[PDB]
Order: structure tokens, then C-alpha cells, then sequence
């Protein structure tokens, strides 16, 4: 809560519990595999 | 010389590692090579 970001996205899903980290830069796995992906930048959070 | 990375071949770094980190090894090689070029050109100037 210091700068103003201009645009944010409401992105969400659910996981296999096991990989509560698949959502991470380049960090691999079935979600980063044929389910989803994260940019190497991803100025964001995996708040979950 | 691998300047402290795993190896000194670019085709070898990509084939055993994931691009999240790969950049670090690559950057290492980059820095080393770059310094080498600097040294060569500087001594060339002095000799010239």
C-alpha cells in the first residue's frame, strides 16, 4: 500500500494440496504443466 | 572456464536446469566472458 498499480487481476483456482507451490515463477509441475503458468516476473502474490 | 557455474557450455546448462534459475549460471558466464573481453581490449589499446 504505497504505490498505485493501475490494473490487478482476480485470478484463482484450487490445488492438489500437495503442490501448494506450483504457483511460483517457473517452478514446475502439473499446473505449470498442462493446467496453468506463472510469468517469470509475476509482480503478485499467491495469497492462498 | 565456467566462472563458477556448473559448466562452460551453454547447450549443457539449458538441458539440465530450469529457466527460473538458469539465468544465474548464464549471467555468471556472461560476466566472466565480458571481463575477459575488457581485459583484451584494454591491453590492445595500451600496446597500440
Amino acid at each position: 500500500n504505497d504505490l498505485c498499480f493501475t490494473n490487478v487481476y482476480a485470478d484463482s483456482f484450487v490445488i492438489r494440496g500437495d503442490e501448494v507451490r506450483q504457483i511460483a515463477p517457473g517452478q514446475t509441475g502439473k499446473i505449470a504443466d498442462y493446467n496453468y503458468k506463472l510469468p517469470d516476473d509475476f509482480t503478485g502474490c499467491v495469497i492462498a | 572456464s565456467n566462472f563458477g557455474a556448473i559448466s562452460s557450455v551453454l547447450n549443457d546448462i539449458l538441458s539440465r536446469l530450469d529457466p527460473p534459475e538458469a539465468e544465474v549460471q548464464i549471467d555468471r558466464l556472461i560476466t566472466g566472458r565480458l571481463q575477459s573481453l575488457q581485459t583484451y581490449v584494454t591491453q590492445q589499446l595500451i600496446r597500440a
